[PDB]
């Protein structure tokens, strides 16, 4: 089918540049355009560029001077730079394509990228169990978790044994510590009966660090 | 308000 | 550059219930409009094209109308999957620009949180820091206190509280609240203690435990 998955996120330092790579299949590069959106806070969606099957760019007004989307063709690649980034620049960055050549009703996106643009440092989490118990038990039901402390930047993803597990899973949001790093926890609750039989694994992965942990949650 | 961790309007 | 302008901000409404999104532009466009849902940490994904034109592997209940300055997207009978944000685009004027999206949220029957409680890991200590789990799970509507105790001593500024997204399936939230204090202070007290307020209980939650 038609893809376009692009590079993980990731920290960039204010007046530093931005580098994402989009990788397309199901499609040529030599017969569709590429696009370029963005989501931020402060202004939402955003169309920032394209370029064009022969090669051919066009940007957005306020990002001609600091916008250059380039393409490997052969390699199915699609290159997305920018220049100067200030805080507010910190956005999701998506690459995307329309049902026509031509056109601009973006039918297909990639997963997207967080970019967060902040001076600071990139910092790997802890993990650490919520363990199951009579507390956290209630009609043959127990809550277990993975407290996921102290990482930046965003997103950390946190799956449970290996994917396998999906039913009654709850990742919160981050949230911003004092610190000036992000914590959260993922929960998920299963038949207590199971928990002398079946192991439970949160994976984290904090794509910014390269830092995947896998943590088992015992009683 | 858009948000970059639920990527959801808050 | 066209402005578009969607309201209201946020929809609230039942399941099975007609319901439309509003798109409002600042000059005529014709009918270059198209829409998208964005979900939980999901991508925008193409609703309509061309303001009315259905779209591939999208569901029948999802139409568009209108033409001009004005249009609108519609569900037919809201399902709980349709919990998301809705957004407008033009592409009548270059550059195409987006709406501010509209946040669809989904009421249903008061469902009162079910109640955990996690104390710090060992592991956790021995970095020198404690944090105290409390978990509320699966409730409806949104709106809950939490509040902290450590051996009758009322907790303040002292944790954070995360909320869920709507649920697509079931349409609750779930809310964590999480104490954190250092290794020492913990280790000085015996009993740590969440209590729960919401509109489903008839009477406050508390769980709680003794360290050790």
């Amino acid at each position: 089918q038609v893809q376009l998955k692009q590079s993980g996120p990731g920290l960039v330092q204010p007046s530093q540049s931005l580098s994402i790579t989009c990788t397309v299949s199901g499609f040529s590069l030599t017969n569709y355009g590429v696009h370029w959106v963005r989501q931020s806070p402060g202004k939402g969606l955003e169309w920032l560029g394209v370029i064009w099957s022969g090669g051919n760019t066009d940007y957005n007004t306020p990002f001609t001077s600091r916008l250059s989307i380039n393409k490997d063709n052969s390699k199915s690649q699609v290159f997305f730079k920018m220049n100067s980034l200030q805080s507010n620049d910190t956005a999701i960055y998506y690459c995307a394509r329309a049902l026509t050549y031509y056109d601009y009703e973006f039918a297909y996106w990639g997963q997207g990228t967080l970019v967060t643009v902040s001076a600071a440092s990139t910092k790997g989490p802890s993990v650490f169990p919520l363990a199951p118990s009579s507390k956290s038990t209630s009609g043959g039901t127990a809550a277990l978790g993975c407290l996921v402390k102290d990482y930046f930047p965003e997103p950390v993803t946190v799956s449970w044994n290996s994917g396998a597990l999906t039913s009654g899973v709850h990742t919160f949001p981050a949230v911003l510590q004092s610190s000036g790093l992000y914590s959260l926890s993922s929960v998920v609750t299963v038949p207590s009966s199971s928990l002398g039989t079946q192991t439970y694994i949160c994976n984290v992965n904090h794509k910014p660090s390269n830092t995947k942990v896998d943590k088992r949650v015992e009683p | 308000q858009f948000d970059l961790s639920t990527r959801r309007l808050k | 550059d066209i402005l578009l302008t969607q309201s209201p901000v946020i929809l609230s409404v039942s399941p099975g219930e007609r319901v439309s999104f509003s798109c409002r532009a600042s000059q005529s466009i014709g009918t270059n409009i198209h829409w998208y849902q964005q979900r939980t940490n999901g991508s925008p994904r193409l609703l309509i094209k061309y303001a009315s034109e259905s779209i591939s592997g999208i569901p029948s209940r999802f139409s568009g109308s209108g033409s001009g300055t004005d249009f609108t997207l519609s569900i037919n009978s809201v399902e709980s999957e349709d919990i998301a944000d809705y957004y407008c685009q033009q592409n009548n004027n270059w550059p195409t620009t987006f709406g501010a999206g509209t946040k669809l949220e989904l009421k249903r029957t008061v469902a009162a949180p079910s109640v955990f409680i996690f104390p710090p890991s060992d592991e956790q200590l021995k970095s020198g820091t404690a944090s105290v789990v409390c978990l509320l799970n699966n409730f409806y509507p949104r709106e809950a206190k939490v509040q902290w105790k450590v051996d009758n001593a009322l907790q303040s500024g002292n944790s954070q509280e995360s909320v869920t997204e709507q649920d697509s399936k079931d349409s609750t939230y779930s809310l964590s609240s999480t104490l954190t204090l250092s290794k020492a202070d913990y280790e000085k007290h015996k009993v740590y203690a969440c209590e729960v307020t919401h509109q489903g209980l008839s009477s406050p939650v508390t769980k709680s435990f003794n360290r050790g």
